């Protein structure tokens, strides 16, 4: 429970649905996190085609 | 997914993120891009089995057609920053404030002001922290074998500010 669920490598899934000025998009993310080292390794793919905003703007929303 | 932040042992009683698990928390943000539009996000971060899931809904309004965002004028990189956290005992959660400086291709910077609010989904007790920050360091790259629009992220987060 709580902190005990993060002592090792945990798989991560990120699912986002977006709408920016009418431009609708979806992103799927996969990876893992190791809290003991505060490490996050993730790969995000835009499933609706090309992302209408630059990738760096979404990092904080992702994570 | 700030639940993967490294909280030093002497600061473990200040880890809201992990204490809300497995039930999780709701993370809401208002990202304001200087002289441009804003992103309003609502996310649910929780465990689905042994997997940590982050489900997000993003809404962006008032953006300029040929601004730095919609005109794709930002460099593909990310600067180091600090996420300043404070407790919200009235809502049994936390609040967070920080500034992100995106590099524009001409050499200038696009400021993105972040306001964050987190509240637990479950009824169980959570840890309400004293003022501290999260030192973040990120690196962006591309998978050479990928043809779909993508982003590979390597990130390191460590909590600090309390001795």
């Amino acid at each position: 429970k709580g902190e005990e669920l993060f002592t090792g490598v945990v798989p991560i899934l990120v699912e986002l649905d977006g709408d920016v000025n009418g431009h609708k998009f979806s992103v799927s993310g996969e990876g893992e996190g190791d809290a003991t080292y505060g490490k996050l390794t993730l790969k995000f793919i835009c499933t609706t085609g090309k992302l209408p905003v630059p990738w760096p703007t979404l990092v904080t929303t992702f994570x | 997914v700030q639940c993967f932040s490294r909280y030093p042992d002497h600061m473990k009683q200040h880890d809201f993120f992990k204490s809300a698990m497995p039930e999780g928390y709701v993370q809401e943000r208002t990202i304001s891009f200087k002289d441009d539009g804003n992103y309003k996000t609502r996310a649910e971060v929780k465990f689905e089995g042994d997997t940590l899931v982050n489900r997000i809904e993003l809404k962006g309004i008032d953006f300029k057609e040929d601004g730095n965002i919609l005109g794709h004028k930002l460099e593909y990189n990310y600067n180091s920053h600090n996420v300043y956290i404070t407790a919200d005992k009235q809502k049994n959660g936390i609040k967070a404030n920080f500034k992100i400086r995106h590099n524009i291709e001409d050499g200038s910077v696009q400021l993105a002001d972040h306001y964050q609010q987190n509240t637990p989904i479950g009824d169980g007790p959570v840890l309400l922290p004293d003022n501290h920050y999260l030192s973040t360091q990120s690196a962006l790259s591309k998978d050479p074998n990928e043809k779909r629009d993508h982003m590979v992220l390597l990130e390191f987060v460590t909590a600090a500010g309390i001795t």
